[PDB]
């Protein structure tokens, strides 16, 4: 049971007039279905595939080959910590025990509730203000393990 | 004399390669003492192929470099899997070496035909009359493959195609069960609803039991629901 | 053209690429993306040989030939032990997932992978850590699905999508976790999805229904005939 | 397992089987039929079996009256224990799915990672 | 340190409150003057032989001149469809100029990209920028607005008449998008799978068509070329690698930062001087120049400019000129863990070295980590990196993938010998069969 809405519809438009081909568009609305619900659930394929005319196996394809297109349910909150080479220099290897001691999950698991979603993600782009960690909306930075519990706290 | 051609097709019986039949089965066919041996300990006889060139046993050729046309399996030392064919063709992705089997009866004529000056009316539905329109399957259609029982689940049930004007104007909608009487006989199908097809028709599909595909370009009479 | 392979004159088309120009003499040179019918992707890595600029030359350079055309006096090796060292070595990683399998396999003593496995002639395995696996998804009741066997060498989605133009088969997932099917359970909707059993090199996809009475090629009687 | 291994590295040809398989996909004999009339004791079916369940024991009285008895069926042949090698599992190194082994409990096998998985 | 356009003409107009410069400010100091030359009285061949002989190389890392590039399209004027795109992917771990970058300078990079449209007859821009970039995105739309409301972007470009549109489009977390054919196929919205030289995608590349792609630095770098004049550009630096590139250390020093500096710099006067050197107790154990696909150096190497040809004989990169120091605390056995790590678990998958072998080198590492090294381990990784050079795979990601594991393999075998510990044990006994005891 899946039915996109007139926004998503109208967004998915929008975007495909951009791009002189409707397959273009095809990442473009999969983050758009991402935003607007948090997951991209079975039907949202065929839907996607629907709309843009591809087949729903090259959906299913471009979905699962990006990182950052979800296609099992996460929580309302997702964790994207960085664990390349500069961040391993500045020790994500504290921040990572201190979420796994808060949250008390795996990287990769979610909460029993729903509350957080433990991840690894590539290069923040932030470096020289390592180690970072990508929350929604926001990219903290000069992380401390100590300060993990006072982050986490203001995130419902 | 105008299936002249088909002596041409395959060589006779005494076709040989440098002596020899050609081998229906491999080389490393396996059990010939036991595969028959819950009937009798005693070995039975080779069956003896006096129609074709080949041999209902190991004792025969299968070379890929063997002057025939007529390959039973490809295989090739050290490739066992089908890229054997690459073996045996003279060139990969082309012909079979040696000739490809088979001969074309007939040669493209110097003088053609004229034009044919029956040209058809126009499809003019008639009220009680239903023009059949053949919806052929590739499971179902052919007679033999519908006796294969692993055909029967890959082959759709038999639906009873109608547009949707005339769904309307009967008053049937998808899934219901409509009799029609075609030859004295009444049968029941269930509807689908073909936006494809066109009004005064009605989609069938040929082959299925009870279905004969003769039925295509027919009138059907009396279609109401059941 | 001319070709040098090893020393020896060969005449081959100019217009072909070298893996066909090679497997047209019979010679032998290991393969799996290549399809004489699919075209070429060059994503196996697996038909490496040796070109030589001019006729006398050492070191040369490791190519692909089903993507170098046969031009006219190429000068190609494919017995020297660099090209062979190369070739055991691709083979070598494509068998560090392979399941344990071949008993259990339909596509045993008719599979690519074991020839082009036997031809290279690596026996000797020095991998000790674990196996990638698959679950199985449905395909219908023609083509049976076993995914631990892959060894993506993308010819199930070239035959299937570019060829024989179908829709739902597809692949999913990056790194050594590509996935080769349907995005969900199914049956395989191309009215030539049968021939997915003889394109794929490994026992992905196997007939169903000659797996249901199964028994191996060479206990096999043929014969040619008309369908 | 119902390889046929054994069959066709037999080089008298007297073991003749049929595969068969069960609901949760095994594999196994439907048939397994030795015309020992014909075998002449060689031990290459047991050297080339990959699950080590064919054997050859230390068992020479197999005189017989009727030759047509001398065809030793399935029931003749399947014995209550391992024999000679009495821990190796073909099926616990197989990588195909049985009742008992779910993908990647296998031997050396990690477990199946879904391409719908959260991890990069 | 203050930044004089007349050896520093990128980084002089920056503003010291991390806040975005708008058009009113970038039209002040110099705003939209050398492109309304360009489009009245210069011709776009003339364009690019003033690329020709600027020298002006790539800034990517792979340092292929611009003027090449832009040459290689056909002459068929038929082919009036054509694509011009900015990577402002920036996948490559160590490399954070863009983001800096973008914060506070958008017009820049739209008025160089927009010359570079116009130099080249393109008639469609995009910009690729990563996923991860919210306040970049937001400053770029923003950015859009002001220039289509200004008549910078669109149809009647002050009088020209060229017509020309940009777009941007968020990246979805992939770093194999970087590469050229792959941002090309991930354009067209497929799955982004490199494509095989030849063809090339200055003939055919987004959907067939003409399509050049340049970095953003190089897309800054334009404007100055084109208003501060050819000759003056080559009066910067004195080298064989003419300009100025975005310069800066990161992981474990006094100072990180992004700052500009000249051709044939030496990388030492970096660490004093900018960075300031390291934290107390640290001792100078690697740094690695061009980001995470680069090879390693030591400190016998740090005498050396920062370079294209200068780094070519070095046995490394020049990169994105965006250093890392790796000090003696942090192992290298985890450092090229992470690493492999980092480039398996982010290559593409296509072709079978690089796909089937960098999980090898990657549990190889974590035995050696664990200490459950066995012999066969480095000659394992010896083999796959002679296996996996530039050519032997599909592309050039899985060459820069194990650069840094035959760097640390050259200067520091040492560390990775002391993770051998136990004997090659592949097989286990099995009851009743003798083993082949292989000598
Ligand atoms: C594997 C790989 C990843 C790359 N990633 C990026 C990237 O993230 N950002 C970028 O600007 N260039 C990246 N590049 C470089 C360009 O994509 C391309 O190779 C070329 O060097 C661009 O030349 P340019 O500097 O003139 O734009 C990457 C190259 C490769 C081979
Ligand atoms: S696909 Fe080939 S190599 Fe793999 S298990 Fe089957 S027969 Fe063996
Ligand atoms: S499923 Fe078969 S044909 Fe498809 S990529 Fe894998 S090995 Fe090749
Ligand atoms: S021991 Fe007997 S059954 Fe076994 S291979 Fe030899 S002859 Fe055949
Ligand atoms: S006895 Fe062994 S070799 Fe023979 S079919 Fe069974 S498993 Fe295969
Ligand atoms: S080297 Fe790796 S990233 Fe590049 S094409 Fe091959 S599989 Fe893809
Ligand atoms: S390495 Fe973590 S932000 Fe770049
Ligand atoms: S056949 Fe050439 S690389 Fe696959």
């Amino acid at each position: 049971a899946f039915e996109l809405s007139a926004a998503e519809r109208e967004a998915i438009e929008h975007e495909m007039h951009h791009y002189e081909d409707p397959r273009a568009a095809s990442i473009e609305a999969l983050k758009i279905v991402q935003k607007q619900r948090g997951w991209v659930p079975d039907g949202a394929i065929h839907a996607i595939a629907d709309v843009l005319g591809i087949p729903a196996s090259d959906v299913e394809g471009v979905a699962t080959f990006y990182s950052q297109i979800f296609r099992q349910p996460v929580g309302r909150h997702v964790i994207r910590y960085c664990d390349s080479v500069v961040c391993h220099i500045n020790g994500y290897q504290g921040i990572q025990a201190a979420l796994e001691k808060k949250l008390n999950i795996k990287p990769g698991q979610t909460t029993f509730d729903g509350r957080f979603t433990l991840l690894p993600t590539c290069c923040l782009g932030n470096c020289d203000k390592g180690p970072n960690m990508m929350i929604d909306e926001d990219t903290h930075a000069h992380l401390t393990p100590e300060a993990i519990p006072e982050l986490l706290e203001r995130y419902k | 004399p105008e299936l002249a051609g088909i002596k041409d097709a395959a060589p006779d019986a005494t076709f040989r390669i440098r002596g020899q039949k050609l081998a229906r089965e491999p080389h490393r066919y396996s059990g010939r003492t036991a595969m028959r041996a819950n009937i009798s300990v005693h070995e039975p006889r080779q069956p003896q192929d006096i129609d074709t060139m080949f041999t209902f046993s190991m004792e025969g050729n299968n070379q890929p470099t063997a002057h025939r046309s007529q390959v039973p399996f490809a295989w090739a030392p050290g490739w066992n899997s089908p890229q054997a064919w690459n073996k045996f063709q003279d060139e990969v992705g082309g012909k079979l070496r040696f000739g490809d089997p088979g001969v074309r009866l007939f040669e493209t004529s110097e003088n053609g035909l004229d034009y044919f000056t029956s040209v058809p009316a126009r499809f003019q539905p008639q009220d009680g009359k239903w023009r059949i329109a053949p919806y052929y399957h590739l499971f179902g259609s052919d007679e033999l493959s519908q006796r294969a029982p692993v055909f029967q689940s890959r082959m759709p049930q038999p639906y009873i195609k109608l547009n949707p004007a005339d769904a309307a104007k009967l008053g049937v909608n998808a899934g219901t069960r409509v009799s029609f009487s075609y030859d004295g006989n009444t049968v029941t199908l269930p509807v689908e609803i073909a936006e494809g097809l066109t009004a005064g028709q009605v989609g069938l599909p040929m082959g299925m039991s009870g279905i004969a595909p003769v039925l295509a370009g027919a009138h059907l009479e009396d279609l109401k629901e059941a | 053209a001319t070709i040098h392979v090893d020393g020896k004159e060969y005449e081959v088309n100019g217009a072909d690429n070298l893996l066909e120009a090679c497997l047209s003499l019979g010679l032998d040179i290991p393969y799996f993306c290549w399809h004489p019918a699919l075209g070429s992707v060059g994503a196996c890595r697996q038909c490496a040989v040796k070109q030589y600029q001019n006729a006398e030359d050492t070191r040369g350079r490791l190519v692909m030939s089903c993507m170098t055309p046969a031009s006219d006096g190429t000068f190609i090796s494919i017995d020297d032990e660099e090209a062979k060292q190369f070739r055991e070595s691709v083979v070598e990683w494509l068998m560090t997932n392979h399941p344990h399998d071949c008993p259990v396999c339909e596509e045993g003593g008719n599979c690519h992978l074991q020839d082009m496995t036997v031809m290279t002639g690596h026996s000797f395995r020095r991998y000790r850590f674990t196996k990638r696996t698959h679950r199985n998804q449905d395909l219908g009741p023609f083509i049976s699905h076993e995914m631990n066997r892959c060894i993506a060498c993308y010819r199930c989605v070239r035959y299937y999508k570019d060829y024989a133009g179908g829709t739902d088969l597809g692949v999913y997932g990056a790194h050594d976790n590509v996935y080769f099917g349907r995005p969900e359970d199914g049956t395989l909707e191309s009215e030539f999805s049968g021939n997915l059993v003889e394109i794929c090199p490994t026992g992905v996809f196997t007939d169903k229904t000659h797996s249901e009475r199964y028994n191996r090629k060479w206990d096999m009687q043929f014969a040619p005939s008309i369908c | 397992v119902a390889c046929n291994l054994c069959a066709v590295a037999c080089p008298v040809g007297c073991i003749s089987l049929q595969k068969a398989e069960t609901k949760d996909g095994r594999w196994y004999p439907e048939f397994f039929r030795i015309n020992f009339s014909r075998c002449i004791f060689c031990g290459l079916c047991e050297e080339a079996c990959p699950t080590t369940a064919i054997q050859l024991t230390p068992d020479f009285e197999m005189g017989e009256y009727k030759r047509q008895d001398l065809v030793y069926e399935k029931e003749d042949l399947l014995i209550s224990g391992p024999g000679k090698y009495p821990e190796y599992n073909f099926y616990r190194m197989a990588g195909m799915a049985i009742d008992g082994k779910d993908k990647g409990e296998a031997e050396n096998e990690a477990k199946p990672i879904d391409v719908k998985s959260l991890l990069p | 340190i203050i930044r004089t356009p007349e050896t520093h003409p990128l980084t002089w107009r920056l503003r010291d409150d991390k806040q975005p410069v708008w058009l009113d400010e970038y039209r002040s100091k110099n705003g939209y003057e050398g492109a309304r030359k360009a489009l009245t009285g210069l011709s776009p061949d003339e364009i690019v032989n003033q690329v020709k002989d600027a020298g002006l190389k790539g800034r990517g890392g792979a340092g292929f001149s611009t003027g090449l590039k832009w040459s290689l399209m056909p002459k068929d004027e038929s082919m009036n469809i054509r694509y011009l795109l900015c990577n402002a992917d920036e996948m490559e771990p160590g490399t954070y100029k863009d983001r800096l970058l973008m914060e506070q300078l958008p017009h820049l990079l739209v008025e160089g990209m927009l010359i570079s449209a116009f130099a080249l007859k393109a008639y469609r821009g995009y910009i690729f920028l990563r996923g991860e970039y919210i306040e970049a995105a937001v400053n770029l739309r923003r950015a859009i607005a002001e220039a289509t409301e200004a008549g910078l972007l669109g149809k009647n470009i002050m009088g020209t008449g060229f017509d020309f549109e940009l777009f941007v489009h968020t990246g979805a977390g992939r770093y194999i998008c970087g590469e050229e054919t792959a941002l090309i196929n991930s354009l067209e919205g497929r799955r982004a799978n490199p494509r095989s030289k030849p063809p090339f995608p200055a003939t055919s590349g987004a959907w067939g068509k003409p399509t050049c792609v340049n970095n953003v630095e190089t897309l800054c770098n334009v404007p100055a070329i084109l208003a501060n004049g050819v000759e003056w550009y080559q009066n910067i630096s004195k080298s064989k690698d003419a300009g100025t590139k975005l310069m800066g250390f990161s992981g474990r020093v006094k100072n990180p930062g992004l700052w500009e500096l000249p051709f044939g710099t030496t990388a030492r006067e970096i660490l004093e001087d900018y960075a300031g050197g390291m934290r107390d107790g640290l001792k100078f154990k690697a740094w690695q120049p061009g980001g995470a696909g680069t090879d390693f150096l030591t400190e016998a190497h740090l005498d050396l400019p920062m370079e294209f040809e200068s780094i070519g004989k070095a046995g490394s990169r020049l990169g994105t000129a965006l250093a890392m120091a790796v000090d003696h605390e942090i192992n290298m056995v985890s450092l090229v863990r992470n690493l492999e790590e980092f480039f398996a678990r982010e290559s593409c998958g296509w072709c079978t070295p690089c796909r089937d072998g960098l999980p090898w080198s990657v549990k190889i590492l974590r035995a050696l980590e664990r200490g459950e090294g066995q012999p066969g381990d480095i000659e394992t990784l010896e083999q796959l990196c002679r296996f996996l050079g530039p050519g032997k795979t599909f592309c050039a990601h899985a060459p820069g993938a194990v650069e840094p594991l035959q760097s640390a393999i050259k200067y520091f075998r040492e560390e990775f010998e002391a993770g051998i510990k136990q004997p090659f044990s592949n097989t286990h006994l099995i009851n009743g069969i003798q083993p082949n005891l292989l000598k």
